[PDB]
């Protein structure tokens, strides 16, 4: 009994088309943002929290 | 047809501590009285289950541990072939169970936690279902409300613990009403 | 915002990013003179726009010399022509309770409760909401005298950088120190402090009733607020904080 992970689309094909960088404010340097894993990050959009 | 490897009192009944072969191939390694299993002894399937407790009469009463064929466990007390008490339930999972038993059923004051989520429901149980006023403990909040059919049924409310309270009701089986007060704590 | 410091106050550069056009802001200037001139008011703060599906619900309110009265507010659709609002109560504002949503366009849009229910009295009950619950005052811009006429405060400075940070320091804008205090919240932070440009600004962003923005400086003179958001209720508030 163990439930099956979907693997990470490690190639720039799916939903990691797109490098994202995040800084809070200007002049601040860029803090890069990881890539997706979808059953473990995107399958758990039923959560809705604030950032 | 199958032997044993123990004493046997003035008839020839299986009496005291001895192995025996049951016939399909199971093994009963324990205690023995007037040829019935009474006391601590372990049974074993061969399918691959094994209960490892004590016995009344053939039948398992008090507290004994339960090995399920399909990967469960049950470490309980039990009366008359059937879990009834405190017993603990664990399932293929890793989900674990911790409250009364009637009849081989959750009856009672019941703790399941999921193990897949960390989160807990801590409550009444009816005929082994979630049924009545219960406590649906997840990590910051936890939901005191009623159950029906394993989801809320009524009014219920939330408490968090940011410090605060959210009462609501469910209109439908999947729906909840947030209207309409948010109380302190 | 009031209506002599528009153009004065950062709008879109305050974070939120829901402002106005120039259309909207020359509209709002003149039309905003206009209501002060046929409604006698002492002075008018543009309370901010709801966004609404077909059309946007601007919205201003006036005030008298009294300072604590419930406001006579004003709403528009061309954000051009404004007509009042007719005053609001709990009974009315009870009629709701059985629908949500966002509302869209035209005044006469019946809603479903079967009773009829007028856009305008949900748009007008839903104003009294934000305005009871949320849109805080600063601290020493109200001022007491012995009776009960308010008087704004001419002489307000009147928030230390010490007390920027702080919840003791905003009142709510509704007659009930002077007013209740930001501490007597429920749920215990549902109020966005953040710091944009330095000391020179400060959000008390609302989160039971996203996208209030309230509008500083210190060492000012504004003193202003803005809710321009979708309208309803942020009862997923406990959940998300």
């Amino acid at each position: 009994k163990a439930p099956q992970v979907i693997p990470k689309e490690e190639s720039r094909t799916g939903a990691n088309k797109y490098v994202y960088f995040v800084c809070n404010v200007p002049g601040r340097p860029w803090v890069r943002l990881p890539s997706v894993t979808p059953a473990q990050i995107v399958t758990a959009r039923k959560i809705k929290k604030f950032f | 047809l199958g032997e044993y490897e123990g004493e046997r009192n003035e008839v020839g009944e299986r009496h005291g501590h001895g192995k025996a072969r049951l016939p399909n191939g199971d093994t009963y390694e324990g205690s023995y009285e007037f040829g019935k299993r009474h006391g601590q002894g372990t049974y074993k399937f061969k399918n691959g289950a094994r209960y490892t407790g004590d016995y009344v009469k053939n039948k398992k009463h008090g507290q004994g541990t339960f090995i399920y064929p399909d990967g469960s466990r049950y470490e309980g007390e039990w009366a008359d072939d059937q879990r009834h008490g405190q017993g603990v339930y664990y399932y293929v999972n890793n989900d674990t169970y911790t409250g009364e038993w009637f009849n081989h059923q959750r009856h009672g004051q019941g703790t399941y936690l999921y193990a897949e989520t960390g989160s807990k429901y801590v409550g009444t149980w009816v005929h082994g279902q979630q049924e009545g006023a219960a406590e649906l403990i997840h990590l910051n909040h936890r939901y005191q409300g009623k159950f029906m059919n394993k989801n809320p049924v009524g009014p219920g409310k939330y408490v968090f613990d940011i410090g605060c309270e959210q009462h609501g009701e469910y209109r439908l089986t999947d729906t909840e009403r947030g209207e309409e007060e948010e109380e302190e704590e | 915002m009031d209506a002599d410091s528009l153009l004065l106050s950062l709008e879109l550069a305050s974070g939120s990013g829901q402002g106005l056009s120039p259309d909207r802001r020359a509209s709002l200037l003149t039309s905003l003179m206009l209501v002060k001139r046929d409604y006698r008011f002492a002075r008018v703060l543009f309370w901010g726009r709801i966004l609404g599906l077909v059309a946007d619900y601007y919205i201003a309110q006036g005030l008298s010399e009294d300072q604590l009265a419930p406001r006579k507010t004003l709403y528009s659709l061309n954000c051009t022509e404004w007509s009042l609002l007719p005053p609001a109560t709990e009974e009315m504002a009870m009629q709701i309770s059985v629908v949500s949503g966002r509302f869209m366009g035209d005044p006469s849009h019946e809603y479903e409760h079967v009773v009829q229910i007028k856009e305008e009295t949900r748009l007008v009950s839903i104003i009294d909401q934000i305005d009871k619950a949320v849109a805080i005052i600063p601290r020493g811009a109200l001022f007491k005298t012995p009776f009960g006429v308010t008087h704004v405060n001419r002489t307000f400075e009147g928030l230390p950088l010490s007390e920027v940070r702080k919840l003791s320091s905003y009142f709510h804008f509704r007659e009930a120190d002077f007013l209740d205090s930001l501490e007597y919240d429920i749920p215990r932070g549902s109020w966005s402090i953040q710091m944009e440009r330095g000391n020179a600004l400060v959000v008390l962003r609302s989160l039971l009733w996203p996208g209030l923005t309230f509008y500083h400086a210190p060492r000012t003179k504004n003193y202003g607020y803005i809710y321009v958001g979708t309208g309803e209720k942020n009862m997923d508030l406990p959940f998300m904080l």
